[PDB]
């Protein structure tokens, strides 16, 4: 449906606000700020 | 600007109507038809489902490189519209050319088809929409890439939403195809229908019925790569997306999200219109998150396995940590 899509956009926007905004924090979180980082 | 001429039945007349679309199939292949002709045919045969196709026309042409004269059309002699000159004679040469240039070939494949005689209602819906079912398959294939046939067409026979009786040659079907890719306005104004029908609000059950399937055909095949990034990439919501290499690729895909908040309907439809924005919303714009979003799709979702192909875009770092984060959260 439509409406589903709609919300899939919206939601969408919201999350990569949210990792704009927190992006040094959730790389806390992720252990690493590059790809090309060992992860641990 | 570039004046078109639209012929238009002015009545619910079965024979007029069966008369008139004949005449524009055969402006179609026609040798001596202006490539103007032939999208006014196009026109006809594309509105001729609705109730009154120029008033279908005139509410919904939207669009600025083309002057629309449509012209109403009370009854045929002799297979051409009866004008109310050397005009008159024009769309005359039009049939004689378009006859003897194909080796008595009509446009059906059942040559009685182009003789028959329809002076009944349902006979007439039947044939305008499986020759309109046609001509809607054509924009079907177009969408695609070529990396795939006849199982559309047999889905609507089995089901007796059209009838084989009226099917068209391929060598009609090549003159209509190549309509489509060359004139811009043609599609523009099917991507009104498609609008138009979404929306809705005829009762011309069957005919939209067709163009509705086709329609949802054209979102779910150019927006999939676009949706499935947003729903495995970003609704996942992996912290694996505060990657600084992931970052513009999040800013791209921000952009294309509130375009389609702003545009609406219309962007589903974008892979019809004109060359530079058919690829909007392809995946190739931004594809570390998308390589990223299938190897998510792929882990955990049975019905993805077609993403584990690379379609030219997929980068082989970026779909293994997809995999590694989605095996991750459970
Ligand atoms: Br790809
Ligand atoms: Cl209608
Ligand atoms: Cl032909
Ligand atoms: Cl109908
Ligand atoms: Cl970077
Ligand atoms: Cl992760």
């Amino acid at each position: 449906g439509a409406m589903d899509k709609l919300e899939l956009v919206n939601d969408g926007l919201n999350i990569i606000d949210f990792i704009q905004k927190n992006q040094k924090e959730i790389q806390k979180t992720y252990g690493r700020s590059s790809i090309q980082q060992p992860s641990i | 600007t570039t004046k078109i001429r639209i012929f238009v039945p002015a009545t619910n007349s079965p024979e007029l109507r069966w008369e008139l679309t004949l005449f524009a199939l055969d402006v179609i292949r026609s040798p001596s038809a202006a490539e103007s002709m032939k999208v006014g045919a196009a026109f006809t045969l594309i509105s001729m489902y609705s109730e009154r196709p120029g008033a279908l026309i005139r509410s919904l042409l939207n669009d600025p490189d083309i002057e629309a004269v449509i012209i109403d059309v009370g009854s045929m002699v002799n297979g051409i519209p009866v004008m109310e000159q050397e005009e008159m004679e024009g769309l005359m040469r039009i049939l004689k050319t378009a006859r003897d240039s194909s080796k008595g070939k009509t446009p059906f494949v059942d040559s009685r088809a182009y003789g028959l005689r329809i002076t009944d209602m349902s006979t007439l819906v039947s044939a305008v929409i499986t020759i309109e079912a046609q001509i809607w398959i054509l924009i079907a294939k177009a969408v695609t890439a070529p990396d795939t046939e006849t199982r559309r067409w047999a889905k609507y026979v089995q089901q007796k939403r059209v009838n084989p009786f009226f099917a068209l040659t391929q060598q009609w079907l090549t003159e209509m195809r190549n309509l489509l890719s060359q004139s811009l306005s043609v599609r523009k104004f099917m991507v009104e229908i498609l609008i138009e029908v979404k929306k809705g609000g005829s009762a011309k059950g069957r005919a939209v019925e067709i163009i509705s399937d086709i329609g949802n055909y054209v979102e779910e095949t150019g927006m999939a790569g676009f949706f499935a990034t947003i729903r495995f990439g970003l609704e996942t919501r992996y912290p694996a997306l505060a990657l600084n290499e992931f970052q513009s690729d999040l800013n791209t895909i921000k952009s294309l999200m509130l375009l389609y908040r702003e545009i609406g309907p219309r962007a589903p439809y974008m892979v019809l219109l004109e060359e530079s924005i058919q690829t909007k919303f392809a995946p190739g714009g931004y594809p570390l998150l998308w390589s990223f979003a299938m190897g998510v799709a792929t882990t955990i979702d049975r019905s993805m396995g077609a993403l584990n192909i690379n379609r030219g875009y997929l980068e082989p770092m970026y779909f293994r940590l997809g995999q590694k984060s989605a095996r991750h959260h459970a």
